[PDB]
């Protein structure tokens, strides 16, 4: 029950094809450069600002996210727990 | 991953349903015990309201990362909103530069009007003073 | 009987020497600004007013030499305000003529990414 | 439109290899039109000592006459 986003997405299982990205970023050559020149530039500069705030940014929550995962886990094996204490009950009584 | 009354890790996280708020169960239960309200909010609240943390019910989850395809989407935008401020940094830049540039050429061609005149005038008094 | 007042009024003193000397260096160079290119003023030349020009930042930036260090402060607010006078029509006259000027090249962009 | 979703991958990828170079045009740009701007202020401040050595040709000239 979706648009033409799900024509598109089971087409793309059932043919087992994964539609082909910008494959040209990696590649080029020297010796139109003047505007990829250009790109790579800027590109370069984003990453760079981008890479210096992540590495601080990353600095601060590399960890921080970390923790957080640890929150999440022990919540998960407390219902296992939970379960577990239920069916056992459940189980002696019928025995019984 | 902390309870916002006590400030501890709480043991047995117990999420209300009138403030949305984390709180560790043996807190927030001697709260209601007090008064029936939520502590953040000041809003009506019972125990039966409060909802313990769960799995989510079938379907299985992984943590957040930067492969998952919404994590992935969401930086996109952070990569393509930085970039927007990126050209008002040289948009701005530019109207000073070329209302400069307007100010400096204008100067310039009501200056070398004048320069065309002395360099008329200083010869043709050369001009005129050398042949009496 | 001043103590520490001489003193206080000589870095004074000392500092409106120095506010002078600044501005009246020159007004070009203290307000904002390339290699050395005597083969461009050859080429720029091969009329009068654009080697004068050239001749001017070559001696400021100092197969480059030096020399002209003699070309004061009143001489060039006389200069400033008499220009001033020749150069709503003024506003528009020199809109046009900066967007005549902002209207090869390609191959500067493409290095300048090299160095980014 | 209908258009095929594998397409609209590679155009996703054309639109920001189109952006990255509509940003990158529109900089270095900026910094040769303010190179530009400076060169016209050293002439502009170059012709105002050459108008003085002119006012004193014209000095020069007017004491001539007057003798």
């Amino acid at each position: 029950t979706d648009i033409m986003r799900n024509e598109f997405e089971r087409l793309a299982a059932r043919q087992p094809i994964e539609l082909l990205s910008m494959k040209r970023y990696e590649l080029p050559a020297p010796s139109e450069c003047v505007n990829n020149s250009m790109a790579q530039l800027e590109h370069q500069a984003v990453r760079i600002e981008n890479l210096e705030l992540m590495s601080q940014h990353g600095c601060n929550a590399w960890k921080v996210y970390n923790e957080n995962l640890v929150h999440m886990i022990e919540h998960a094996q407390k219902e296992l727990q939970k379960l577990r204490k239920h069916i056992q009950d459940l189980n002696w009584q019928r025995k019984n | 991953l902390i309870c916002s009354i006590s400030n501890e890790v709480p043991e047995h996280p117990c999420v209300s349903p009138v403030s949305n708020h984390v709180y560790e169960r043996r807190l927030i239960e001697k709260y209601i015990a007090e008064n029936g309200t939520d502590p953040i909010n000041n809003q009506p609240l019972s125990e039966e309201q409060l909802i313990d943390i769960k799995v989510a019910h079938p379907i299985r989850p992984k943590p957040p990362s930067a492969t998952s395809i919404p994590a992935i989407l969401k930086a996109l935008q952070d990569e393509w909103d930085a970039v927007m401020l990126h050209s008002f940094t040289l948009r701005q830049q530019l109207q000073t530069t070329r209302q400069e540039l307007s100010h400096a050429l204008y100067q310039h061609d009501a200056a070398c009007r004048v320069i065309a005149r002395l360099t008329k005038e200083v010869t043709a008094a050369r001009e005129a003073l050398a042949t009496l | 009987e001043e103590r520490e007042i001489d003193d206080t009024y000589i870095e004074d003193a000392a500092d409106v020497d120095a506010r002078k000397q600044a501005i009246r260096d020159a007004e070009r160079v203290k307000e904002m600004k390339a290699v050395q290119k005597d083969l461009p003023r050859p080429s720029e030349v091969n009329l009068r007013p654009l080697n004068v020009e050239p001749p001017l930042t070559d001696l400021q930036k100092s197969t480059m030499l030096h020399y002209d260090l003699l070309h004061e402060p009143s001489g060039n607010k006389k200069g400033k305000t008499v220009g001033f006078g020749t150069n709503t029509y003024l506003e528009h006259n020199p809109y046009e003529k900066f967007s005549k000027e902002e209207l090869e090249s390609l191959e500067k962009r493409l290095e300048i990414n090299r160095g980014h």
